[PDB]
């Protein structure tokens, strides 16, 4: 028995989370998997349960604001004695150091020290720990996730307070590594095109009718006393069209819709009239220009000098020109798609001396622009970035695509498409 | 059908404790029971894996 | 009524086994195995035996459930008679487990009525001299994943406890639990000679009838709590006795693929908590339509519902992504090879007929989700390291694939082209592109 | 020392000492030796000379475990207490870090605790300065050799000092150890004594059993018929059939020659008759008895026989479906190591190459959806991650790590013929 | 890595915090408790010196870690991207989900020694 909440599209999943969670510890299963990709509101639908259940007690941890397991143990032990202070303030406490723990023994060593002074409680109370984002921990491995499963059983089972877990993770290839533990899973499905728009309208009406960019445009135009419902319609006409002209570009996201709205909204506001408030279809026909462009990209003619420009134009030549062909076709007498090959030194100046307008011999400034180009990360080393100077075995390679080469060819009037021949 | 026949060998191994290679008086207690000369012939070779 | 809800209180804790230890119910297909465990464990404490054993069986096989059941079965009558020390191989490394033992020792002494103090090898010879040496306290060892202690390099901790069998006046017993089957070859020579060689394999559900007999003993309540109980008990078996009943039909599926009881035991827990009155619950086990919805949700986003939940473009990129992948020998393909053949695919659609061909600068935003939907992989990318120090050796390593740009990381394929034809319906326009 | 006072408790409620309980008390591995009788002297006469002459020598013994070299050298020093020395058991494997033995030695001369650096300074300061007696056992020498041999050079360089009051006794795993791990410069210091210990022989393996069975073989117990308690209402006897003890000896001397293995197979076979005796009468836990030959027949086999064959036929259907597909690729290609996607490619194909048999159709319905014609059209089979995880942690299979779930290779770990053979059932 | 980019940076502000203040852990724990650990609030600035040499997925995973600090309201974040050149190269390398995080209030101020001479 529990007081379930109600939400928009989790009607099955609210039932199971009301099923798999009770305030009684015996009915409560130990470990749990909430799985789904980002863009399902699992952090939404979990907390939305918890606000409707003030009877239980939740301790909220956040792995994504941590970096490793060694603070993650320090994250747990600092918080439970922080929470149990605010739940039973009459109970005296030998407060321990949460900085002291760094190893997975030390947690259950300290939880053996924490819970024993809390033994005098009246009934078996549970205590739900919540980890949010267990796959995106940036030092994860295989033998961390099971390491947190068996933590319950190393605890004494007869204590008045029982710690149980709920794990939030993503990337369901990861969950397939641990199906043999058979812990109860509640998968969260992705969304469909209507329920994306249905979620988005009931979540963004509260800001886009109350933004001052509307409220300025209210008093700036001749304001007819349009209702909030009249503000609701144009907001709804905005949302029901923006998901229609962009759904193929964004997929079934919610986060990627929550910001593209907040980029194209004031540019939509300026192109309204006093009269198009009653005229929605012609309003889209006047504000058309934003609905067919992305506007997420905030093609350079590159800063580098002339001899460095020809230094780049010789380096792109060994993306296709092998040593078997080059010395014949460049006498002094297609892999456009493919990944670039590997240079060595002085093959550059082999090609550089050929393609330059006897007119040049001094190569001090030519050697200057090489490590200038190395700091630009346009030509990088194959090996580590340390010993590449003294000629040991060091291979070089470009990192510029074909188009920026093509503009920079014509920027110095040099022709390159002749020498690329499939 | 072969668990018993090790113990009549153990009755011989009770008597003298001899691991002989070829038999004339081990086989004499087998023919009165009901099994042929071929079954025991396999029992010689397979109990060699028992190093007995 | 609360009496229906009181029946929910009884049935749920029966499905978790959290009853008092007198009424914990062991299934029939393993009652022999607990008794030989019992004959091992109770003569170790009472008759002061000093013998070890290794439990071996697959995951979720009641192994840790069996052992503490014996302890609770002995906690009722042999209270002070013994102490338990439980070690996981997962939570303990080779060297902190010494501190794991000694710290768990001293907290038993206050429960039975200066040890952890010192260096790690200082406390090590302490528990050596405290163990090797009216009646004597016996000590039960509980080892989970003892195979990870059985590594190649040192194997120290196994060697000390197994010699405590041989010399100590303190009566001990060791309980290895694992799942690596041939555990005995994993040990070296000098440790195996210390070992008393007795292992016991854990049983499995060998016949279809066995788990049918198990689930009957699982769900049936025998104690009188609710007025509903006598009505509830005969509804259970009537579904179970009929071989054409749906509950009996769906248990047969669990016998086929999983053949493991806690998988099916997992399914019933929402099915018996989702009911609100008595009669709805009886129809639920009569219909078992909730098991369909349950197996729907467990399936809904592994691979197929990943594919069904994508837009028109995301299909069209991936469909092109496999038609490039079929051409090369390794199957690898770059981003430029994808967008090039994606171009002529859209051009074929207009020339055979009005479809917005997108740019270059936007497909990247769609390409980002496709790699983190795991429909592609990087070419040589070991995904997850096994332990911590192998992962830490991969963190310091600066990489070369990031040093080539985004559009040339050689992405390979997770879902092959020929399998796309079977899932993509023919009503979609790109169905001619699934086949080559 | 201290806490053994606290390891004692009071209430001991009359444990039933049955017939076979008093066997296992003496069949405990604790309590002159018949087999290594003269070699005890060869140690001792090598040791008695240096002890009563204040010198520094080295003694090197080798052999497989289970031959008494842990035991015999303890019997050397034990009588010597009757007739100037400090006994230490410097075990190799009981050191956490290899340098930690250095701490013990400096602890066991005066009672001080410093680091392994500061110990060996004062140890070296001891071993060349003291005017004029230390016995040290360097057990299990495979542990302390591993890193860079700088530890092992010290333990024999101390022997070279003529003013060093120390007697070292090395016990190794193999005679080869100063020839395949150590340098020759250590091999000069090891000497050429090299006392070899062989195995035990099966005649002496009879002669080691009855030393535990001295006062109890064919003796008499005083027994009440109500509780099964035996006292060294009937007055029963219990006999041990020596031929079954002999066939225990002729195997263990054949394979290993291990003194623990001989005692424990008798100890395992003893408790088989214990439960069968308790089965027939049920005295619980609160005319002439014997132990048959049929007990040691089972228990010796119980060291051998497996279950992975019985495990495989008691697995799931899709488990046995998996391996049958896997051997099909190994006889198709002959490459013993197949890509994971090709197996998923095969189990699809192994559906429809069989006919429209409704058993296969009732399989093929269930193999891609758990009934429920609503949700269907699964690509890979139901619980395919599960059985492959279940075959992985079982040790039968082995799968290399790759984030690609198609081209990650799979290698068998048990013999594929027995996989072929168990599949036939 | 992601790890030491966090850990050295938390160290570098912490000594700068005690020197103006007149045991703790070097991660984001200090960031929320900075109101209680040091009284006044926090406005940090990030002088990314040479931004195009860094593996950008480390930088992309770094900025998501800073995104979690946006729920405490007593701290203000400011990023300074000292590129060498080639702004179009930079929007190619990062994840596009983070460019939309970046594109809220961007300012493309030019700083060049040679600007119209
Ligand atoms: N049923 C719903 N009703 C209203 N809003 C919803 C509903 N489902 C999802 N949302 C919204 O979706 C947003 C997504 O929140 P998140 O929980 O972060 O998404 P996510 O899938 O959990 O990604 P994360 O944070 O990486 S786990 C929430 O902030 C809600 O505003
Ligand atoms: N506290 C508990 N009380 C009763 N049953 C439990 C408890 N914890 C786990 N179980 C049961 O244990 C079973 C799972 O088997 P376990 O032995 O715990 O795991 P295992 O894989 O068999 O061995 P482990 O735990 O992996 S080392 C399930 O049926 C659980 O219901
Ligand atoms: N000749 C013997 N007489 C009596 N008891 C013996 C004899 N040989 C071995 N034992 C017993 O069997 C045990 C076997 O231990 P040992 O053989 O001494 O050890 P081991 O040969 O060094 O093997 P290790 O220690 O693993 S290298 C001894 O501890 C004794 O209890």
């Amino acid at each position: 028995n529990v007081t379930t909440p109600e939400v928009a599209f989790r009607e099955y999943q609210t039932n199971c989370l009301a099923s798999y969670i009770s305030a009684d510890p015996d009915i409560t299963p130990s470990n749990l998997i909430l799985q789904g990709y980002s863009g399902t509101g699992k952090t939404y639908t979990l907390k939305k349960y918890f606000n409707a259940n003030p009877n239980l007690h939740a301790v909220w941890l956040e792995p994504v604001e941590l970096v490793s397991w060694k603070p993650l143990l320090q994250a747990i032990a600092r918080t439970v004695q922080y929470k149990l202070k605010t739940l039973y303030p009459n109970i005296p406490t030998t407060d321990y150091d949460p900085l002291q723990v760094e190893e997975p023994f030390l947690l259950v060593k300290t939880l053996h020290n924490i819970f024993v002074q809390y033994e005098s409680l009246q009934e078996k109370t549970c205590l739900f720990l919540i980890l949010d984002g267990f796959d995106s921990l940036q030092d994860l491995d295989a033998a961390l996730f099971n390491k947190y499963i068996k933590l319950n059983e190393l605890l004494p089972k007869d204590s008045k307070i029982n710690i149980k877990f709920i794990y939030t993770m993503l990337e369901t290839s990861f969950l397939q590594r641990y199906s043999t533990h058979c812990i109860p899973t509640v998968m969260f499905p992705r969304y469909n095109v209507d329920e994306v728009s249905t979620i988005l309208v009931m979540s963004r009406c509260g800001e886009l009718m109350e933004d001052s960019c509307l409220r300025k445009r209210i008093i700036e135009e001749q304001i007819t006393d349009c209702t909030d419902d009249q503000f609701q319609n144009v907001a709804a006409n905005f949302i029901h069209l923006i998901v229609q002209a962009f759904h193929s570009y964004t997929g079934n996201d919610i986060f990627a819709l929550n910001d593209l709205i907040d980029f194209k909204w004031p540019k939509y506001v300026s192109r309204i009239t006093k009269e198009n408030i009653f005229e929605p279809l012609a309003l889209y026909k006047s504000a058309i220009k934003l609905f067919l462009s992305t506007d997420d990209n905030l093609s350079q003619t590159y800063d580098l000098s002339i001899i460095s420009k020809y230094l780049l134009i010789a380096s792109y030549i060994c993306s296709y020109l092998e040593p078997r062909y080059d010395a014949s076709i460049f006498s002094r007498k297609n892999p456009r798609y493919l990944q670039p090959s590997l240079f060595a030194i002085e093959r550059l100046l082999a090609i550089f001396q050929a393609i330059f307008p006897s007119l040049m011999k001094a190569n001090i400034e030519v050697f200057q622009n090489l490590s200038e180009l190395h700091t630009l990360k346009l030509i990088a080393t194959t090996m580590n970035k340390n010993i590449d100077y003294l000629s040991p075995k060091v291979r070089w390679k470009v990192n510029v695509p074909w188009e920026i080469i093509k503009e920079i060819s014509e920027s110095v009037h040099f022709n390159i498409s002749d020498y690329f021949s499939d | 059908p072969t668990t018993k026949i090790f113990t009549i060998i153990k009755k011989m191994l009770q008597e003298t404790g001899k691991n002989t290679l070829s038999y004339e008086n081990i086989v004499k207690t087998v023919r009165l029971r009901g099994f042929t000369m071929l079954q025991l012939s396999n029992c010689i070779q397979e109990y060699s894996y028992l190093n007995v | 009524d609360p009496g229906f809800g009181s029946l929910q209180r009884r049935l749920l804790q029966q499905l978790y086994g959290t009853l008092p230890t007198d009424e914990k119910i062991i299934f029939t297909y393993l009652q022999d195995c607990q008794q030989e465990i019992d004959r091992i464990i109770k003569q170790s404490i009472i008759q002061k035996e000093s013998h070890s054993v290794i439990l071996v069986g697959p995951r979720q096989s009641y192994k840790t459930y069996l052992l503490d059941y014996e302890l609770s079965l002995l906690q009722q009558s042999y209270k002070e008679q013994f102490i338990t020390i439980r070690l996981n191989g997962f939570i303990h490394s080779e060297q902190t487990a010494i501190n794991g033992i000694a710290t768990q020792l001293e907290q038993q002494l206050q429960k039975i009525h200066t040890i952890s103090s010192g260096s790690l090898t200082e406390v090590f010879e302490k528990i050596l001299l405290l163990l090797d040496s009216i009646t004597k306290i016996t000590v039960v060892f509980i080892f989970d994943e003892i195979d990870t202690f059985a590594g190649p390099v040192r194997q120290t901790l196994l060697y000390n406890l197994f010699d405590m069998v041989e010399h100590s006046r303190v009566p001990v017993c060791i309980f290895g639990c694992t799942t690596k089957l041939n555990i005995l070859e994993y040990l070296e020579k000098r440790v195996k000679s210390r070992f008393s060689q007795r292992v016991i394999y854990m049983p499995q559900i060998q016949n279809l009838d066995d788990m049918v007999d198990a689930v009957r003993n699982l769900l049936t309540v025998r104690s009188e709590i609710s007025p509903w109980v006598s009505q509830w008990n005969e509804t259970l078996e009537k579904e179970l006795s009929d071989p054409r009943s749906n509950l009996n039909r769906h248990i047969r599926m669990n016998f086929e693929t999983f053949r493991s009881l806690p998988t099916l035991k997992n399914s019933i827990i929402p099915l018996v908590a989702t009911s609100k009155n008595f009669g709805s619950l009886c129809t639920a086990i009569k219909s078992c339509s909730f098991l369909d919805i349950y197996n729907k949700n467990q399936l809904s986003n592994n691979l197929t519902g990943r594919l069904q939940s994508l837009s028109d473009l995301e299909l069209a990129i991936l469909i092109s992504a496999a038609r490039v992948a079929l051409r090369a020998k390794d199957g690898s393909f770059n981003f430029n090879l994808a967008y090039a053949e994606y171009e002529k695919m859209i051009k074929a659609i207009n020339s055979r007929i009005t479809i917005k061909l997108w740019l270059k600068k936007d497909v990247k935003n769609v390409w980002e989700n496709l790699v983190q939907l795991d429909f592609f992989t990087e070419k040589s990318a070991v995904g997850l390291r096994d332990n911590a120090t192998a992962a830490f050796y991969a963190s310091n390593y600066q990489f070369q694939g990031t040093m080539i740009p985004f559009d040339l990381r050689s992405y390979q394929m997770q879902i092959i082209l020929q399998e796309l034809r079977r899932i993509i319906p023919k009503s979609n326009m790109y169905y001619s592109w699934t086949q080559l | 020392s201290r806490f053994e006072n606290k390891l004692k408790t009071t209430q001991k409620h009359q444990i039933v000492e049955t017939i076979f309980s008093k066997v296992k008390k003496q069949l405990n591995s604790s309590y002159y030796l018949p087999a290594r009788e003269n070699e005890f002297a060869s140690i001792y006469l090598s040791a008695y000379s240096a002890i009563e002459s204040d010198s520094a020598t080295t003694i090197y013994v080798a052999g497989t475990p289970g031959v008494g070299k842990t035991l015999t050298v303890r019997e050397v020093v034990k009588e010597l207490l009757s007739s100037d020395f400090l006994y230490v058991e410097i075990n190799g494997l009981k050191m956490v870090k290899p340098t930690d033995c250095y701490e013990t030695l400096w602890n066991k001369v005066s009672g001080e605790r410093l680091t392994w650096a500061a110990s060996m300074e004062s140890l070296e300061f001891y071993f060349k300065r003291v005017p004029k007696t230390i016995v040290v056992l360097l057990d299990e020498l495979d542990a302390m050799v591993t890193k860079s041999q700088d530890i092992m050079y010290n333990f024999f360089n101390w022997t070279t000092y003529e003013n060093a009051k120390l007697i070292v006794i090395a016990v190794a795993n193999t005679m080869d150890l100063p020839e395949r791990q150590l340098g020759n410069k250590i091999t000069s210091r090891i000497g050429f004594t090299r006392i070899m210990f062989t195995g035990y022989t099966h005649e002496e393996l009879k002669n080691i059993i009855d030393l535990r069975l001295k006062g109890l073989n064919d003796s008499f117990f005083y027994v009440d018929t109500k509780t099964g308690n035996a006292i060294l209402v009937r007055k029963v006897r219990l006999r041990m059939s020596a031929d079954a003890i002999e066939i225990a000896s002729r195997k263990v001397a054949s394979v290993s020659g291990d003194a623990r293995r001989a005692l424990k197979v008798c100890k395992r076979a003893a408790e088989i008759a214990e439960k069968h005796y308790m089965a027939k009468h049920g005295y619980g836990y609160d005319g002439v008895q014997t132990v048959h030959i049929t007990h040691v027949m089972k228990a010796l086999n119980e060291t051998l026989n497996s279950h992975v064959i019985t495990f495989m036929t008691r697995l799931s259907f899709t488990a046995k479906l998996f391996i049958y597909a896997l051997l099909n690729l190994m006889k198709k290609n002959g490459s013993q190591e197949q890509e994971l996607g090709d197996i998923v490619d095969e189990i699809k194909l192994l559906i429809e190459v069989n006919g429209s048999n409704k058993f296969v159709m009732e399989i093929a319905k269930t193999l891609f959806q758990q009934g429920s014609d609503n949700i269907s059209e699964q690509l890979r089979i139901i619980s395919w991650d599960f059985v492959l995880n279940q075959l992985l942690d079982a040790g039968i299979l082995f799968k290399q790590t790759m984030k690609n779930d198609r081209i990650c290779c799979v290698k068998l770990n048990i013999s594929v013929e027995e996989a072929k053979r168990a599949m036939n059932e | 890595n992601v790890r030491m980019m966090l850990r050295r940076s938390m160290y570098k502000l912490y000594s700068a915090a005690d020197a103006e203040e007149h045991d703790v852990s070097y991660d984001l724990s200090l960031v929320e408790n900075f109101k209680r650990l040091f009284g006044k609030d926090l406005a940090m600035v990030f002088n990314f010196k040479d931004v195009d040499s860094i593996n950008f997925n480390t930088l992309d995973n770094f900025i998501i870690l800073l995104k979690s600090a946006f729920k405490y309201d007593h701290v203000k974040i400011s990023l300074i991207f000292n590129i060498n050149t080639n702004l179009s190269n930079i929007e190619k390398n990062l994840r596009q989900s983070t460019i939309r995080l970046l594109k809220r209030n961007y300012h493309k101020l030019d700083v060049s020694s040679n600007k119209g001479f």
